[PDB]
């Protein structure tokens, strides 16, 4: 009945239907480390949450009671279980819990336990009819939300709904190109549906990843991704890639594209190919760029890599010691 | 010369460091647009004001934060009324860092404490009488070893504790957090943290785990969540430091982890990022950052000759920098960036972060790198527990005298 948030909030040590029981105090112990001055409110509700609790009470003033000491701390996973528990065992609508959960997480969207709740009661009913376009709001307020990624994810691949989401994807990307959360859920539908050996998608991919980073030269998202989907296979199995990143020298430079061109390179030696010499030195040259200029916050990581490429792929290299 | 800056933040080519929006503006490029100028704000601060820059740890300002919490937290930390055994390690962590003693009465009663929170079912609550979780639990075993008294080991009921972690192991190798609770990397991480601590670990407790977090690495070289998520640098740190613990460092594809890692590292401010184009966060000078002791001793393992051998693979001086003029709290504590406010989590990865990047360890190879004044250098950690290396050493020692639960 009664609103946390109520003017006329009343503490449980004041209210009637619970004359009976007497509230359990924290037992903090004779002199108290990290001890939390709760306010009264919140040490109200939790010494009466402690009572029901010990008592294992499972009644419906204690189900009222969880959704109070919930507001006050939404992280209590003790508090949560126990209301599961009380879901069960008083018979609840599981629906009307689906609209309280959708509201709380609402206005806690980066909570571990409202949406563990959100999943198991979506389990419990086998209704998923509502989980896409519910997620899809809160990626509205905030699209790059963890939670809201990972319950999707699971909600999709559980119950098979993969038809609509690629296009979903695309129209996040139209809204923010840089966002990696839809970059990793394209990765993710893709590689669950037709997967990436098809060689038209894979194709499609590619095509549509050089595209954006047409666009957008300095978004290290798409770059990902187009290092993500082909190096599984090797980069220099596709030696047109090489070149048209090339094409992009003077007027769609980056330090992403000079990482990716050591990578094609890095490929290239480890799979004997023309000029197993040359290549080396354009890549060791294009690691210095790197660690002196272009992108000297990985200073220590460019400097590693032409180290290691020295170490395998110098002519020096194979060739034994007293020669 | 003279002319010549000594900080990597306030050289003149660092102003190209800053963000391209090739004119496309979306809300990942404004965002990070904003912050980037909050940061040169701090950065150019000494040339506006016409003061000699100098990097100042606040020491004892810190202490003082921390030294109080310890005992005492406003209604502001109700909403970690759940997590009290962390905030036990945060703050007996980040003292630890900045080298004070703990008080026997303290250690004793942080004992007491952490006792109350101990389930007679085995593991830790966020308090006195919650239900046992993996967060608070791993919190609450390295509470008690930074400690390291005998009373502090002794609060430990190991039978249980195995016991518990047992009933929260799941079929494909993960763990719940807590019972009827949520599944994802960092249970792994918790789980073999105390597990190895304690000396409990059985032949099967971690049976397909390393497989299972080997699904967690996706195609951006870092660890999600779970299977299929978005790289994170909390649970990359939480996949590869539980790796590191079974030995299984090498079912990870090491090499694009590597890469993923230092990308992290923002090129403007010099802290980290926790995923790709999101904004930096100082409490990923550890998550991130630590990650990289991780792949030093990975990488080394294996016999990789190309390995520095006194420094980390990431810039140390520019994170750093970013920690002490970007996330020093003027009245104590540390924050995520400029404009935040302080926390005790906040404090102690921003100051875990700065132990490892003032300190490089490779076996007999010892270097430093202290910024700004030389008091600023603090007590090492280690890269897997993020508590003293002293006190992994001390612990697994200590509970290596005691038989794995069950002969
Ligand atoms: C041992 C242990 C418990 C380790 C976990 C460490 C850790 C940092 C986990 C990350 C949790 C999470 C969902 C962050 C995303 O929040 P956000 O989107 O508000 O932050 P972000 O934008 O920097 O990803
Ligand atoms: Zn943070």
């Amino acid at each position: 009945f009664l609103s946390l948030d109520s003017p006329t909030y009343v503490l449980y040590r004041d209210r009637a239907e619970w004359a009976d029981i007497d509230p359990v105090p924290q037992n903090d112990g004779p002199s108290p480390v990290v001890q939390i001055i709760y306010s009264e409110k919140f040490r109200d509700v939790y010494d009466y949450f402690r009572a029901v609790l010990q008592r294992d009470e499972r009644s419906e003033r204690a189900f009222k009671l969880t959704r109070d000491a919930i507001e006050l701390n939404a992280a209590n996973y003790t508090v949560w279980h126990f209301r599961r528990v009380l879901l069960r065992s008083l018979q609840k609508d599981l629906q009307e819990e689906m609209n309280y959960i959708i509201a709380i997480i609402e206005e806690q969207p980066k909570n571990y336990q409202v949406w563990h709740h959100r999943r198991v009661l979506v389990e419990w009913l086998k209704d998923p009819s509502q989980e896409l376009e519910f997620i899809a709001d809160i990626l509205n307020q905030d699209a790059k939300n963890y939670h809201a990624w990972q319950h999707r994810q699971w909600v999709i691949q559980e119950f098979r709904l993969w038809d609509n989401e690629l296009q979903y994807v695309d129209q996040l990307l139209k809204e923010d190109v840089r966002n990696n959360s839809v970059w990793n859920q394209r990765h993710f539908v893709i590689s669950n549906t037709t997967g990436y050996s098809d060689r038209a998608v894979l194709e499609r991919e590619v095509q549509y990843t050089l595209e954006m980073i047409k666009l957008v030269p300095h978004n290290e998202s798409a770059w990902n991704y187009l290092k993500g989907i082909l190096q599984d296979r090797g980069l220099s199995r596709y030696p047109n890639l090489l070149n048209q990143l090339l094409d992009l020298q003077p007027s769609h430079s980056s330090p992403y594209l000079i990482a990716f061109l050591v990578d094609i390179y890095e490929d290239m030696l480890e799979n004997q190919c023309d000029n197993k010499e040359d290549i080396l030195n354009k890549a060791l040259e294009l690691c210095e760029i790197l660690a002196k200029e272009k992108d000297t916050i990985r200073k220590e990581y460019w400097r590693y890599i032409g180290r290691s490429l020295q170490s395998k792929h110098s002519r020096e290299s194979d060739i034994p010691a007293s020669v | 010369p003279v002319w010549s800056e000594p900080l990597y933040s306030l050289r003149p080519e660092h102003a190209r460091e800053r963000l391209q929006d090739d004119s496309v503006e979306t809300v990942t490029s404004i965002e990070q647009a904003k912050v980037e100028e909050k940061i040169q704000e701090v950065f150019s601060s000494y040339k506006f004001n016409h003061l000699v820059p100098r990097l100042v740890l606040q020491r004892e300002k810190h202490f003082h934060y921390l030294k109080r919490g310890l005992r005492q937290l406003t209604d502001a930390y109700e909403c970690l009324d759940a997590s009290r055994p962390w905030l036990c390690y945060w703050i007996l962590h980040s003292l630890e860092l900045l080298d004070e003693p703990i008080p026997q009465i303290v250690a004793t009663d942080v004992c007491q404490f952490l006792e109350l929170c101990q389930s007679p079912d085995g593991g830790f609550g966020g308090g006195p009488g919650q239900y046992p979780h993996l967060a608070p639990t791993y919190a609450a075993v390295n509470a008690l070893c930074i400690i390291g008294t005998e009373e502090a080991y002794n609060v430990i009921n190991r039978e249980k504790l195995l016991q518990y972690l047992y009933s929260l192991k799941q079929p494909d190798g993960s763990f719940l957090m807590h019972v009827g609770g949520e599944v994802d990397v960092r249970s792994a991480y918790c789980a073999a943290s105390v597990a190895s601590l304690t000396n409990i670990i059985t032949p099967d407790l971690f049976e397909g785990t390393a497989e299972w977090i080997a699904r967690c690495q996706n195609w951006e070289g870092g660890i999600g969540g779970v299977p299929g998520m978005e790289a994170h640098g909390g649970y990359t740190f939480c996949g590869l430091a539980a790796l590191v613990i079974l030995k299984k460092e090498r079912s990870l594809n090491l090499k694009s982890l590597l890469q993923w890692v230092t990308s992290r590292q923002m090129r403007f401010e010099g802290g980290f990022q926790g995923r790709c184009n999101k904004l930096v966060d100082g409490c990923y000078s550890f998550w991130q950052a630590g990650l990289l002791p991780l792949l030093h001793r990975a990488l080394h393992a294996q016999g990789d000759p190309a390995l520095s051998m006194s420094h980390w693979m990431f810039h140390q001086q520019a994170l750093q920098e970013y920690i002490l003029m970007c996330c020093q709290c003027p009245a104590g504590g540390l924050l995520d960036k400029p404009g935040k406010s302080r926390d005790f989590y906040h404090t102690c990865y921003c100051l875990s972060g700065l132990s490892i990047a003032q300190h490089f360890g490779s076996g007999a190879m010892l270097h430093d790198v202290v910024m700004g004044v030389p008091e600023n250098v603090l007590q090492p950690t280690h890269p897997v527990y993020n508590i003293g290396p002293d006190k992994v050493i001390q612990a697994t020692t200590h509970f290596l005298q005691k038989p794995v639960p069950g002969f």
